[PDB]
């Protein structure tokens, strides 16, 4: 029936928009997350080394 | 007859649509010509005609009563169609029935968020 192929094409719209809203609220957040873990790197580096060579 | 005496009457038909198919037949056979989905052009004078007498009389003519619960079938969930839009349109509200849900266990199947009466808050009680 045509009501149900028009009643299933809202229904994948709405899902469409669901994820696409998602995936870039996440884009915004992995371009952070990325930047936020390189820029611990030094410190992590310094404390290990510390760490290490003083045991 | 209930009506104009006084009294109270409800009157229910199974089904409108094989009506309007028996004028179809009646009327395609005496040639009358054809208009949307084969009907003739006075099939909304047919239903409107029927319809409209279901009122509540004023006092002066006795205060009596008749209400009507007109039955409709629709092809594969088609409220689109000829006879169910002219007949949606004659009515005080509309009760939809769902065949979704009727198999997934919401068993009087009405689609309440779809379903509608003008007179809804007048025709209930105040509790």
């Amino acid at each position: 029936s045509l009501r149900d192929i028009k009643t299933r094409i809202n229904a994948t719209k709405k899902t469409s928009q669901i994820t696409k809203a998602m995936e870039m609220v996440s884009t915004s957040k992995l371009n952070r997350a990325e930047q936020n873990a390189k820029s611990f790197v030094p410190y992590m580096e310094k404390i290990q080394e510390v760490v290490a060579n003083v045991a | 007859y209930f009506r104009d005496k006084g009294k109270h009457a409800l009157v229910v038909y199974d089904d409108l649509s094989k009506h309007a198919v028996a004028y179809r037949q009646i009327s395609l056979l005496l040639r009358r010509p054809p208009g949307r989905e084969a009907y003739p052009g006075d099939v909304f004078y047919l239903h409107s005609r029927l319809l409209e007498r279901a009122a509540k009389l004023s006092d002066e003519k006795g205060g009596g009563s008749l209400t009507a619960l007109p039955i409709i079938e629709t092809q594969a969930g088609d409220v689109s169609a000829y006879i169910p839009t002219n007949v949606i349109s004659i009515t005080d509200g509309q009760i939809y029935l769902e065949s979704d849900l009727f198999y997934s266990g919401i068993r009087p199947a009405i689609n309440v968020g779809l379903s509608v009466s003008r007179v809804g808050g007048a025709a209930q009680i105040k509790a």
